[PDB]
C-alpha cells in the first residue's frame, strides 16, 4: 500500500533533517569555540606587542 | 604630580599610594591582562627613556632649595 511507503519516505526525510540539524548545531559550536580560543591569542599577541616596544623604547637612545 | 605638588616629606604618602596602586594592579591582574607594574610605574616616571626619573629630580630640587636650608638636625633624636 501506498501509505506503508510514504511512512518509510517519512522515516528517511526525517533521518535526514536530522543529521542536517546536528550538523548546523555542530557548525554554530565551532564558531562559537574557535572565536573565544582568537580572542585569546589576539590579547596575548597584542600584550606582547607592548611589551616589545616597551623593550625598544627601553634600550634605546633617541 | 601630587608628590611634585608637596614637599620631601610626602614620600611616605607617595609609597602608600604606590603600593596601593600596585595591589589594585594585582587584584586587576587576575582577569584582565595589564603590563607589570615596574613598566607603568617607570612610564609614568619617565624613566624608561632616561637614566633619571621625575621622582629622583623632584627629590634632588627639594634637597637643593627647600630641604638643607630649612631643617636644623638634632643628634640625641636622628
Amino acid at each position: 500500500r501506498e501509505i506503508h511507503q510514504d511512512w518509510a519516505n517519512r522515516e528517511y526525510i526525517e533521518i535526514i533533517t536530522s543529521s542536517i540539524k546536528k550538523i548546523a548545531d555542530f557548525l554554530n559550536s565551532f564558531d562559537m569555540s574557535c572565536r573565544s580560543r582568537l580572542a585569546t591569542l589576539n590579547e596575548k599577541l597584542t600584550a606582547l606587542e607592548r611589551r616589545i616596544e616597551y623593550i625598544e623604547a627601553r634600550v634605546t637612545k633617541g | 604630580g601630587r608628590f611634585e605638588s608637596e614637599d620631601l616629606t610626602s614620600i611616605v604618602e607617595l609609597d602608600g599610594l604606590l603600593e596601593i596602586n600596585r595591589m589594585t594592579h594585582k587584584l586587576l591582574s587576575r582577569y584582565l591582562t595589564l603590563d607589570g607594574f615596574d613598566a607603568m610605574f617607570r612610564e609614568a616616571n619617565h624613566n624608561v627613556s632616561a637614566p633619571y626619573g621625575r621622582i629622583t629630580l623632584h627629590v634632588f630640587w627639594e634637597l637643593n632649595y627647600d630641604f638643607l636650608p630649612n631643617y636644623c638636625y638634632n643628634g640625641s633624636t636622628n
